[PDB]
């Protein structure tokens, strides 16, 4: 299989990459030409955030965290089954047992995180109610 | 004009001056890429698609995802061309001249009427010779899960 | 598969770059010691369309090259030479067979299957006016090993998988035949 | 056993009510679960049908008479550890319920005793890395199972940086050795024993020194064992040692197959080094876990010239040695488990912190123990004895069985050396009896009742009530007379070592 | 060294269960109700909480049950294997293999039971679960394959022994037995 | 194949941002490339040398033996 | 016993058999030590490295050196560009110099 | 085709990639290297027997 | 150049640059394993390949998840 074409291909998205940064750089009007009061590095006023137009100055839940943890092996078990699939037939019965042993240990640690409910971003600081209880003397 | 050299001391050179932890993420990035590249042509193209899809796709966006949650706070030009210049003479891996400097070749054979990809030979392997392999791994993978929630989950 | 190897042809020169490949030739020709045979010139294509009449009469000096391979212990090569001619001159006698009997019906088959990506399911029109005209002219019959006679997939009526694009010489000929010959 | 119980007690903990009694009583569940699995293994394992060797598992795994004696041991250690987390240490709700505060806790214990007993069966460099990996990543996690206590999540942030550059040079070795032969099977790789690079082994063994805390590596450890909590310090300084010494003792078998002097010297280096940090280390400490990471350096470096002589007297040695120090290590933390209940509290200078994570943690809270109790006083005094090597303790014969093979095999600068070695390290072991009780006839009538012990309610005033709990006391006293009276049968357990064969044959 | 007639190196998961004795149940059915009482002999030993003595409560009860359900079996399954494998008493189960053999060459059926798996998936299924019981206390393994693979030379169910010729079976040459190695490879070399 | 895309944007970006020790190291770059080409073996000289400083076996140890072996095995020859 | 060296095909692959001839050497019962299939285990080394052939590789060239001996007489012709293997060079009879179409099979 | 068979440029130029105990005894010890030179010589040392 | 231990220069001044120091170490083995085993037609060495690239990833996930509770074990107040 020859991938000379693909190479040129490759190539070319490479060289169109510097082509879209510079096309900007070499047909916008010369800041003199619209209004001179500044490039965009003294115009510290254009050159600066958004913030809807008053100026101002992450402890992110950790449902978010364990999230982001709990992808790396939900990932590597699907990476893994790729031997799998191109070899589905030549393994026969004996890997495909294997395979679903495979999954079924995996198995066991989505009920355990799904049983404590890890994902959950949970409300333990707010949303309280309460009886208010007369306490006649 | 094997290209490869100056990826790597661009790669080298921004290695040694890397201040922030958006720096230490990039260096990550900019050698996998070498990595990658270098197994696409010559070596294995396979691995080379592996490494993207578990390095790149599963565990540098969560570095990236972590220094977001843990901060963003806070040397000479002619120390780091003489250190780099003096890292760029010896480059030779290994002291078997003749190994380095003799070429050779296979020969092929039709012996091999069903031919079928790499990964059919893995997968063949892993699911049949080597299938404790395969099952202590999802066991690795599965302490982790459990690993996982009983370092960073609170209550 | 199109894994590199360090045994033919790369999929790019970005490939040959890096491993810095160099294509020797050698122009030492083999020694007289060894008498000279006539190396087959067909291409791929002609090839694997007269594959299974090399198989029909070529049979038994296969499996005697092979038996050969098997029992010279790692030695096959230079102890196979004289039983590895048989096999090059036997299939020289089937394509040159076909190309003075059944030229138009040969070449009408192997265009189609540089027509439709070298598979056998694309092209069995004309791969069945070959067999018949094959068999009249010189006894060849196409057999698949290990199965039924009645569940031989080039003869199934109504094939699952079949070309998405017809070959225009293939239907052509087929239905002139269907006049010729199903009278 | 192990493995179908650990997924029942995984989806079964995950289900009930967060509490301290259901936890308490899972924990119970897995003592059962080590339990059954010693008579599973015992019962099918045979001293004398594995003597020749055995090939499992597509000869990834190969089991023999040598590796057999540690799983059974590193079973018996695991339920005298469980023991601690399962029932009470002291029997006071405020220290003890740490123990029962993590779910996960014995879960993770089970994931270890799989990796720490299947490594000595390891015969495969593919399966040694996944094996050793599936031990390193469950000792991170019980470093960190207390993930709310600031030194315990620092100790397994230090933990996992050193084990992991410890397991790339273990990954690097294996790499190198593939690169040089292209076979991955152990016993394939004996074939060529005398056609490879040697000292790439001897980087695999670097990477296994690091994890046993040798010297110069020692730093990390000495680190680890100060931090981390009491009862998880007990765990992760004595069962890595276990299971990897033993993985040590076998690739060092067949590394003397070519007898390569170059790699003897090197290891001896490492050996003679270790000594004299293990021994001049402990003597300017304050901290008793910190005492006793130098105390546990030295007795690795008596255990690996053992190992490196590598004879058949070697085996007795080591045999021996690693079955009576961890009842020793055992004993000796059980002890400072306990008395922890007799430490006094204010009604000032120096402002020492103690939290409920090492309420024991400097040597001289052990003050006065010969009169809170003098039974236990004992009891840690005849351990420390043994560690010094006073005859005929188990400590003894163990320095005696090493210091055989260590000068039948010609190292007596390392024999002269560790004898050295083993009276600087006197000093350190005698502070601890000195604290004990020197000044036992100072404070012999003397009004305590401000102990921790004296917060305990009464609850009848009639019947007795006994200070410790009962199983933890009736463990104590079991390894004290064990260390103590090894004596009457030690003929019988020597000779039992004799058999315990690592192709020896004939 | 007590030792005995290898009967099979791995014996077949179906058979290592079919092989019981009724002791095996014996320690199969200890081992179930063993776990909950130890549970109990522990609250016992020690109350888990207070000073006094209270009965778990019943779902660690069911818990126990399951974990020395599993527990037991698996003590019965090494001890019943320590038989075919020769290391424990087994000449009651070496006449109770042999009958079924005998049978089973007599009907020119194979003694190891057709099988799916190929040639290569045969003899890499007994690599696998050959020897696996010895790690039976770690995880579990069983061989549940009809490979070819068991350590026996089919040569010693031909001689006859002690009170078996009354069974007066047939027994063909092992050339004509059906699913056999020597009776496969007679067209092609390398296909069975 | 990624690095083949990536290669001239950052080489423009590498310049931009730090144009002086760009050129240095492009420098450098070329002045090996070029003695490869044109074979100045100052790299190789350099491997000659290091491999004697440290007892490796050299081309020229090589060599020898085969020169030690070559008056040798003529030397029965006599 | 375990696979090693299998092929990206699934069959043994080229130094599979020298392996093996070790194997059976060295498992074998008629022998008393290893001497024996010490020449085997440098044939499985051998076929992997070729150190020794790449060593042999070195000596005629340095040879030819020393006596002066013109690498391009001596060596084997060769093209490094896969463009140009032109059927000129492949010696098809009325073929040009025209480069040979690699782009797309 | 011939072809070299030499270790990828970056395992063998990246600063941090190239560090371990195996990579500097191949790059810096000879103890590997004399050892199997012996094997060469012995190759050409054999040819009179 | 290395002998002077230059790779200590390379290394970052955070505990996350160790970790990636670590895993682009890691990753060197790896490559040296994809090396030799396509040079020798071995499948068995890419089977090795692949169990360090997946053990590689486990070996960062744990490390990452002590590092996070590590990191908000200190902004622990919460007392809002
Ligand atoms: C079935 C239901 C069951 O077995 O337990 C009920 C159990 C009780 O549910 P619950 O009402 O919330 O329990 C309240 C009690 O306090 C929970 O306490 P409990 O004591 O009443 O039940 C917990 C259970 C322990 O639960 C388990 O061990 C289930 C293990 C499955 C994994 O312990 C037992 O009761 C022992 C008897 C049943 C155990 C089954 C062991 C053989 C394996 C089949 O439910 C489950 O645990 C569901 C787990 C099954 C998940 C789906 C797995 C699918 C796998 C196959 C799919 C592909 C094929
Ligand atoms: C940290 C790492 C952790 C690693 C461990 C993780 C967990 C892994 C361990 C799990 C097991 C590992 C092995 C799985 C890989 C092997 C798979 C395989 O070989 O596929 C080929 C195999 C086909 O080979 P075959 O040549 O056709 O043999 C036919 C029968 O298998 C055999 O024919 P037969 O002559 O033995 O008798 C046929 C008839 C029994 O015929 C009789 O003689 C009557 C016996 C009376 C009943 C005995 C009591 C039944 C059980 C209690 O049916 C049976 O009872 C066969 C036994 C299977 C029943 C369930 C076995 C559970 C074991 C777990 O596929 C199967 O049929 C396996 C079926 C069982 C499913 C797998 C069991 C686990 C789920
Ligand atoms: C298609 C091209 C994509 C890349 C475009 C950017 C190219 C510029 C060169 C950087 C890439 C070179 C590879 C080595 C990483 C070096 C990263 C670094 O040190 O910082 C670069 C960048 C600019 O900052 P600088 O002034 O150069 O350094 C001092 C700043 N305090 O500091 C920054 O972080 C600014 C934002 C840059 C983010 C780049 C993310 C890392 C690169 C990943 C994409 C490219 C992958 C690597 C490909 C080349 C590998 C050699
Ligand atoms: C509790 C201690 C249980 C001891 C059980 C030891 C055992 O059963 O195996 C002994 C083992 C010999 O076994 P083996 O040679 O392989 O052949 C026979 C197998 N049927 O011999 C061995 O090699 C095992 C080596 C480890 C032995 C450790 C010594 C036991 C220490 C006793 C601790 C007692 C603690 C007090 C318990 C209190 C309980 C509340
Ligand atoms: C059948 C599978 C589940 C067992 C449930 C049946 C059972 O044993 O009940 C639990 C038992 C008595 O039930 P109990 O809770 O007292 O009555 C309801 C009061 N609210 O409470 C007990 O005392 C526990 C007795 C356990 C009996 C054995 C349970 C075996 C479970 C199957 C294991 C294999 C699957
Ligand atoms: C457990 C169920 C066991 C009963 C069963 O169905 O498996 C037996 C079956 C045998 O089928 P059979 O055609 O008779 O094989 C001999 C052919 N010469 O075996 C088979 O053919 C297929 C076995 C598949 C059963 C596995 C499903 C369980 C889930 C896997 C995990
Ligand atoms: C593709 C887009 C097609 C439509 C947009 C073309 C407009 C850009 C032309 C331009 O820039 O012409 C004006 C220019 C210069 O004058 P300026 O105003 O300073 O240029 C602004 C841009 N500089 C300053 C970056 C160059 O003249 C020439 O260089 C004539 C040639
Ligand atoms: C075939 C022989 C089996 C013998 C029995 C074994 C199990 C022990 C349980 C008995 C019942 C029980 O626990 O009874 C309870 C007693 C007494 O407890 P106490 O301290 O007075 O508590 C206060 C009691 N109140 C509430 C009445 C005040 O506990 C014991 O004496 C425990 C003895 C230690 C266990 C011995 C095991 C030795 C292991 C040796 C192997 C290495």
């Amino acid at each position: 299989m020859l991938q000379d074409l693909f190479n040129n291909y490759v190539i070319l998205v490479g060289i169109l990459g510097l082509i879209f940064l510079g096309v900007n750089y070499f047909i916008v009007e010369s800041p003199r030409m619209d209004e001179n009061n500044g490039n965009i590095s003294d115009y510290i006023e254009k050159s600066g955030p958004f913030e809807c137009g008053f100026s101002s100055f992450n402890p992110i839940p950790i449902a978010f965290i364990l999230v982001a943890l709990l992808f790396l092996p939900f990932d590597l078990e699907v990476s893994s089954m790729l031997p799998y699939i191109v070899s589905i037939y030549s393994v026969g019965i004996y890997g495909l047992i294997i395979f679903i042993l495979f999954l079924l240990i995996l198995i066991v640690g989505f009920i355990y995180e799904f049983n404590t409910k890890s994902l959950s971003i949970t409300t333990i600081l707010h949303k309280k109610n309460k009886a208010l209880v007369k306490n006649l003397y | 004009m094997n290209l490869e050299i100056l990826d790597l001391s661009i790669l080298g050179f921004y290695s040694l001056i890397s201040s922030n932890s958006f720096e230490s993420i990039a260096i990550l990035v900019a050698t996998i890429m070498p990595v990658i590249t270098e197994l696409w042509y010559n070596y294995s193209q396979l691995f080379a698609l592996l490494y993207t899809l578990i390095y790149v796709g599963a565990v540098v966006i969560l570095f990236v995802f972590i220094l977001s949650v843990i901060n963003e706070k806070e040397s000479g030009l002619f120390i780091l061309i003489l250190v780099l210049l003096l890292d760029d003479l010896d480059d030779n891996e290994s002291n078997d001249n003749d190994y380095n400097n003799v070429y050779i070749t296979d020969y092929a054979d039709w012996f091999n009427n069903y031919n079928e990809s790499d990964l059919s030979v893995i997968g063949n392997l892993l699911f049949t010779e080597y299938a404790l392999l395969l099952l202590i791994i999802s066991f690795i993978l599965l302490m982790s899960i459990i690993g996982l929630i009983l370092i960073v989950k609170k209550d | 598969s199109s894994t590199h190897t360090n045994d033919s042809l790369n999929s790019s020169n970005y490939v040959d770059k890096l491993k810095d490949t160099h294509f020797v030739f050698e122009n030492d020709k083999l020694p007289s010691e060894i008498p000279d045979v006539e190396e087959v010139g067909a291409t791929t294509a002609p090839l694997l369309s007269a594959a299974y009449f090399i198989g029909a009469k070529c049979q038994d000096y296969n499996d005697d090259f092979m038996l050969c391979q098997k029992e010279a212990k790692g030695n096959g090569p230079i102890d196979c030479l004289k039983e590895g001619r048989r096999v090059t001159r036997c299939a020289s006698g089937v394509l040159k067979d076909l190309n003075t009997h059944c030229s138009d019906e040969f070449r009408l088959h192997w265009q189609c299957l540089s027509f439709s990506n070298l598979e056998y399911k694309n092209c069995r029109k004309a791969e069945s006016l070959l067999n018949k005209c094959v068999f009249e002219k010189m006894n060849l019959v196409k057999k698949i090993p290990g199965i039924p006679e009645d569940r031989q997939i080039h003869l199934k009526q109504n094939p699952v998988l079949k070309p998405v694009a017809l070959h225009q010489d293939s239907e052509v000929a087929f239905k002139k035949a269907q006049n010729e010959n199903s009278i | 056993m192990l493995f179908t119980s650990l997924l029942l007690i995984i989806v079964y903990g995950s289900l009930v009510n967060k509490s301290h009694l259901l936890t308490k009583l899972i924990n119970r569940l897995g003592l059962i679960i080590i339990i059954y699995t010693l008579l599973i293994h015992l019962n099918i394992n045979t001293l004398e049908n594995l003597s020749i060797g055995i090939n499992m598992f597509n000869n990834l795994l190969l089991i023999n008479s040598f590796n057999n004696t540690i799983i059974e041991l590193i079973l018996i250690i695991c339920i005298l550890y469980v023991l601690l987390i399962s029932f009470n240490i002291t029997g006071l709700s405020i220290i003890d319920n740490l123990n029962y505060s993590k779910r996960t806790f014995i879960v993770i214990v089970l994931f270890n005793i799989i990796g720490l007993t299947l490594l000595p069966l390891v015969n495969d460099i593919m399966i040694l890395f996944i094996i050793i990996e599936l031990q390193s990543y469950s000792l991170y996690l019980l470093t960190a199972i207390f993930n709310e206590s600031h030194n315990s999540t620092k100790s397994a942030l230090y933990y996992f940086i050193v084990g992991s550059i410890a397991s790339f040079i273990i990954l690097d070795a294996t790499v190198s050795i593939y690169d040089d032969l292209g076979l991955t099977n152990i016993q394939y790789i004996l074939m060529y024993i005398d056609k490879l690079e040697i000292f790439d082994l001897l980087c695999l063994l670097f990477g296994l020194f690091i994890k046993i805390g040798l010297a110069p590596f020692y730093s990390y450890s000495i680190t680890i064992y100060s931090l981390s909590p009491t009862i998880i310090t007990n765990y992760i300084s004595l069962m890595p040692k276990l299971s990897i010494l033993t993985l040590i003792y076998i690739i060092m078998h067949y590394i003397n197959i070519v007898n390569n002097t170059d790699l003897n010297y090197v290891i001896s280096f490492l050996i003679l080094i270790s000594m004299f940090i293990g021994s001049f280390g402990g003597l300017n400490v304050i901290r008793i876990k910190t005492l006793l990471a130098y105390s546990s350096l030295l007795n690795v470096s008596y255990m690996l010239l053992a190992i490196l002589s590598n004879s058949n007297e070697s085996i007795i040695a080591y045999i021996y040695y690693i079955i009576q120090y961890s009842l020793t290590h055992i004993n000796i933390f059980s002890i400072i488990l306990v008395i922890s209940i007799y430490l006094p509290i204010m009604n000032n200078m120096l402002n020492v912190m103690i939290t409920k994570y090492s309420p024991i943690e400097y040597i001289n809270q052990l003050k006065n123990l010969f009169i809170n109790n003098i039974f236990i006083a004992i009891a840690l005094c005849i351990s420390i004895f043994s560690l010094i090597g006073i005859p005929p303790l188990t400590g003894f014969y163990g320095k005696y069985l090493v210091l055989i093979s260590g000068l039948n095999n010609g190292y007596v600068l390392l024999s002269i050396v560790l004898i050295i070695a083993s009276s600087i390290s006197t000093v350190y072991y005698a502070t601890i009896l000195k604290v004990l009780s020197f000044d036992t006839l100072s404070f012999k009538d003397i009004i305590s009742n401000n102990l921790i012990i004296n917060t305990s309610p009464e609850n009848n005033n009639n019947e007795i009530k006994p200070e410790i709990s009962n199983v933890i006391s009736y463990v104590i006293s079991s390894l004290t007379l064990i260390i103590l009276l090894i004596i009457i049968q030690y003929e019988n357990i020597v000779k039992g070592a004799y058999l315990v064969l690592l192709y020896n044959w004939v | 060294m007590e030792t005995y007639e290898l009967i099979d190196s791995d014996p077949k998961f179906s058979r290592v269960v079919r092989y019981f004795r009724p002791s095996d149940y014996l320690t199969w059915a200890l081992g179930t109700i063993g776990a909950p009482g130890l549970m109990v002999l522990f609250e016992k030993i020690e109350p888990a909480k207070g000073n006094t003595f209270k009965m778990p409560p019943p779902s660690i009860m069911r818990i126990a049950t399951t974990i020395g359900f599993f527990g037991g079996f698996y003590y019965a399954y090494t001890s019943s294997t320590k038989r075919f494998w020769g290391y424990s008493e087994n000449a009651k189960e070496v006449a109770k293999d042999r009958y079924e053999v005998k049978k089973a060459l007599s009907e020119k059926k194979s003694p190891y039971g057709s099988s799916l798996l190929n040639p290569y998936q045969q003899d890499m299924s007994a690599r696998n679960s050959t020897n696996s019981q010895l790690l039976l206390a770690i995880f579990p393994w069983f061989n549940v394959a009809n490979h070819q693979s068991h350590g026996i030379d089919l040569r010693k169910y031909y001689e006859v022994r002690d009170g078996e010729e009354n069974w007066n079976f047939t027994l063909p040459p092992l050339d004509q037995v059906k699913d056999l190695d020597v009776a496969q490879y007679k067209e092609y070399s390398n296909y069975p | 194949p990624y690095l083949v895309a990536f290669r001239p944007a950052v080489l423009v970006f590498f310049f931009i941002r730090q144009p002086i020790g760009a050129g240095l190291l492009a420098g450098g770059f070329l002045f090996w490339q070029a003695d490869r080409h044109f074979n100045f073996g100052i790299r190789d000289n350099i491997h000659n040398f290091k491999q004697t400083i440290l007892g490796f076996p050299t081309q020229a140890s090589k060599w020898e033996t085969f020169k030690q072996v070559d008056a040798q095995k003529r030397a029965q020859l006599v | 016993a375990p696979l090693q060296q299998v092929g990206r095909h699934g069959g043994p692959n080229k130094c599979f058999g020298e392996f093996q001839r070790v194997v059976e050497c060295m498992t074998n019962a008629k022998h008393d030590s290893y001497e024996p299939c010490n020449n085997l285990k440098n044939d499985y080394l051998e076929c992997r490295k070729h150190k020794v052939e790449r060593y042999k590789a070195f000596l005629m060239q340095k040879h030819a050196e020393e006596l002066g001996k013109d690498p391009e007489e001596i060596g084997a012709p060769f093209v490094r560009k896969r463009r140009f293997l032109t059927s000129k060079t492949l010696g098809l009879v009325d073929g040009d110099d025209y480069e040979i179409g690699v782009e797309k099979i | 085709p011939y072809s070299n068979t030499r270790r990828p440029w970056v395992l063998r130029r990246h600063i941090i990639m190239k560090n371990s105990p195996t990579k500097w005894a191949r790059k810096y010890s000879s103890r590997r290297d004399e050892r199997e030179q012996e094997i060469k010589d012995d190759y050409i040392r054999g040819m009179g027997e | 150049m290395d002998l002077i231990l230059l790779m200590l220069v390379a290394v970052g001044l955070n505990i996350i640059d160790i970790y990636i120091m670590i895993e682009i170490l890691i990753m060197g083995c790896t490559v040296n394993t994809i090396y030799s085993a396509s040079l020798d037609n071995d499948m068995i060495g890419l089977i090795y390949s692949l169990i360090q690239i997946i053990i590689a990833g486990v070996e960062s996930a744990i490390g990452l998840s002590i590092l996070v509770n590590y990191n908000r074990i200190r902004n622990s107040e919460e007392i809002e």
